[PDB]
DNA sequence: TCAGATATATCCATCCGAT
DNA sequence: ATCGGATGTATATATCTGACACGTGCCTGGAGACTAGGGAGTAATCCCCTTGGCGGTTAAAACGCGGGGGACAGCGCGTACGTGCGTTTAAGCGGTGCTAGAGCTGTCTACGACCAATTGAGCGGCCTCGGCACCGGGATTCTCGAT
DNA sequence: ATCGAGAATCCCGGTGCCGAGGCCGCTCAATTGGTCGTAGACAGCTCTAGCACCGCTTAAACGCACGTACGCGCTGTCCCCCGCGTTTTAACCGCCAAGGGGATTACTCCCTAGTCTCCAGGCACGT
């Protein structure tokens, strides 16, 4: 019926996702990935739950910061969409690479 | 294989909180790679810290020590 | 072993009708510990720099001048000097 | 108690034993821990009043870490001191670039 | 009667400067600039020449890095000439505010 | 107005050493501003260190410490 | 009896007693062991030998006999591990490694 | 008074590595400052690690842990191997 | 020991789709 | 500009509930006194290292003037990408049970702090010639208007 | 899709120069050989929270059409940065004098560590 013009819903969800404080990432897949990565360095380890929570918080915060930086990079080139060139630029400048 | 545990909607939600309108289809693999490399970069120091103490479990203080080593201080877990 | 009741008393001094969560308590404890660590480390490093052997008021005043940004430094050093002169007065 | 002698709230004894046991220097002075107590009192007082103001701006009588994030990020001087730190369960202040808006 | 193309001297000077390791900045104007800046905090200060040279090296290295970043940011933007939007973006992404 | 002692050719030489090819006219003021800010931020700490030791001459090692504050770690001197 | 230096017992070249005195004076802990300074001296010796190898190679490459800071800068910038260890340090009088962007090259 | 420097040792190491190569004084200053920086960084990390475990002394193993933390990747692999070889030389005495 | 999260009716600021 | 319907936004009402602030006990850390001796404040002296100026020199900075090519505005197209809809999947959630290992307790001995001889490696002063920068000339290779 | 005049650059060789390296004399910090208090190495006991499993439920991830707007290529305009000549001027080098303060040395004194003795307020605990 009423077909929404694209972009307006995309413009939405900034209000709700900037006031929310949730983790936005599933718990069990993340814990399985953490255990998979830790399997390489040393076998037969056990993980504290609080450590997993803190890891998740740090990781999501780092991704949010990187996305902010790459958005600011992408708006420069008179474009609106993100391109992996922008990610490469952002990690190139700030000294991570 | 567990790197595919991060589906597209999670990445889109993170990007929306980052403040973006439109994302291309090539972003997901780059985000996955950056996430993964960050994980081993932290976990290496974490496992070293927990190994020096002669234990078998990574406490939260170890993770906090690992994060502060790289200059990314985290508050909330002592 | 934490600074639990002290921040609560300070809050009662400044805001007699507001509460805090446990998570806010942890954030305060960790923040105070971090700031204390920074100040103490800078003071020790500066005390070694001059071939000195003790920690005095001058060293910490210099460290506070060095770390905090401009506007906060004046207020902090003023209140600290007020405290030390009230202490040494009696 | 020495803390009441200077009229503060933070303990002189605890910071004194921390300074001696933390092995920063061979010998410690006398008025230095008092000075630390003063500066810590100042920092905690200002941050708590800022957080309380931000909390009552949201018709709330309790402090939550969201209030702390909003308060910390809203001051130019405080943002300079704690630029490189992530707060647990704190969220991010709202911002939208102007070009995006139609 | 023989004039070079407008963009060929640039590469020659890139080469000769990058194979160079001299100071590239006059000494006396920098010394008087440093004294002018330092007169605002505590008057009648007596600088040491080695400190002046150290300030020279640090500042020049910082500027060299900053223009490298600016050039990279500009060449991202399908352009050759740099404009102040690039320098502002590079400063902001590096986190200097 | 001593800040205008940093001439146009010097900025050109530094830009060339950076590895840029064509520069617009308005860059000069921005460079002269950012360099001024950087010198402010260094000299403040250096003067503090020299003032603390009851001296009136600024030695180079104090500048080395001051750069060490921002994590620049100048080599050579001292 | 005849006195033998501890650095000679281990076969090292960096002094050991100096490291021990520095660690005692450096006010890092209440007390120090005997097995630490030898380990630290060995690590320092290995690192400085590793850098000196590349420095000498770089100097030899341009038919020169002495060592100049330009050679050290080139040696550090060439090796990726040493670059990572020294990623935020400025070498005075060192210059910059040659690099020219590909797009800027004329067609 | 007297100034202390690492000049003689590093010269000996150079003559052990490359027989016929010279040194300028500025390079010597670079080497001295580099050695001081590395020593201070390692010592600080070791002291912090010893505090993290409620210890009161400096043994070799926490130095090894600090080396494993600070040096990037494979460059540590030799260094640790260089350490254990040296220390067991001294234990034999 | 009650301040606050949550179910329920409602709710006002905004946007497409023509007009 | 303009309105109509229709989605999603704040606001009040009610209803649990689970952290929450408020008493309680007791012992480990916090004051209070007396001493010493070693680090730190103060007086006096030099010598070197910085400041300040003078005059000659020319490398580099400043000014002016075509002119080509890079920045930028407008047009057009087609495809990757938003958005609803039906459908499947596995993440939460709540129980239950088993046990490896974190954490605390009690000894004693090997190990490092510390002190009194003991001496040879490392620093400062004084040569000195050989690698290295400079310059001048010739030989070499890239460049752009010409083909 | 080539070439030659010309301009920038590599190479050989001669020249002076200054500091990198070597030599020697003189110290104090490293070395030996002892003693002595204690930190943790070691063994042993406990109880918990970390792991594993299962059944149920539902919010969410996914595959699929489908219309579209904007990313990108193209064309065209025009203005402004570069290259080159011409004309100052202030950086720079070498020289000089002068005086002030940053280290030194000696001396004395007073402030905190140490030791012992006494006493409550702040950490678990309960509602």
């Amino acid at each position: 019926p009423h077909r929404y013009r694209p972009g307006t819903v995309a413009l939405r969800e900034i209000r709700r996702y900037q006031k929310s404080t949730e983790l936005l990432i599933r718990k069990l897949p993340f814990q399985r990935l953490v255990r998979e990565i830790a399997q390489d360095f040393k076998t037969d380890l056990r993980f504290q739950s609080s450590a997993v929570m803190a890891l998740q918080e740090a990781s999501e915060a780092y991704l949010v910061g990187l996305f902010e930086d790459t958005n600011l990079a992408a708006i420069h080139a008179k474009r609106v969409t993100i391109m992996p060139k922008d990610i490469q630029l952002a990690r190139r400048i700030r000294g991570e690479r | 294989d567990n790197i595919q545990g991060i589906t597209k909607p999670a990445i889109r939600r993170l990007a929306r909180r980052g403040g973006v309108k439109r994302i291309s289809g090539l972003i997901y693999e780059e985000t996955r790679g950056v996430l993964k490399v960050f994980l081993e970069n932290v976990i290496r120091d974490a496992v070293t810290y927990t190994e020096h103490a002669k234990r078998k479990t990574v406490t939260a203080m170890d993770v906090v020590y690992a994060l502060k080593r790289q200059g990314r201080t985290l508050y909330g877990f002592g | 072993e934490s600074y639990s009741v002290y921040v609560y008393k300070v809050l009662k001094q400044v805001h007699p009708d507001t509460g805090i969560s446990s998570k806010a308590m942890g954030i305060m404890n960790s923040f105070v510990n971090d700031i204390f660590e920074r100040i103490a480390g800078e003071a020790s490093r500066l005390a070694h720099y001059n071939k000195r052997s003790t920690i005095t008021s001058r060293e910490i005043q210099t460290a506070v001048r060095l770390l905090l940004p401009g506007e906060l430094a004046k207020h902090a050093v003023s209140e600290g000097t007020k405290a030390v002169t009230k202490y040494t007065s009696s | 108690t020495r803390s009441s002698r200077a009229g503060l709230q933070f303990p002189v004894g605890r910071v004194h034993r921390l300074l001696r046991k933390g092995n920063y220097a061979e010998r410690v002075g006398a008025g230095a821990p008092v000075y630390l107590a003063a500066v810590l009192e100042y920092l905690t007082a200002e941050i708590l009043e800022l957080a309380g103001n931000a909390a009552r701006d949201n018709k709330k009588t309790r402090i939550i870490p969201r209030h702390l994030q909003l308060a910390i990020r809203n001051d130019e001087e405080l943002n300079k001191l704690l630029g490189k730190v992530t707060i647990a369960q704190g969220g991010v202040l709202p911002n939208i670039q102007a070009v995006l808006l139609p």
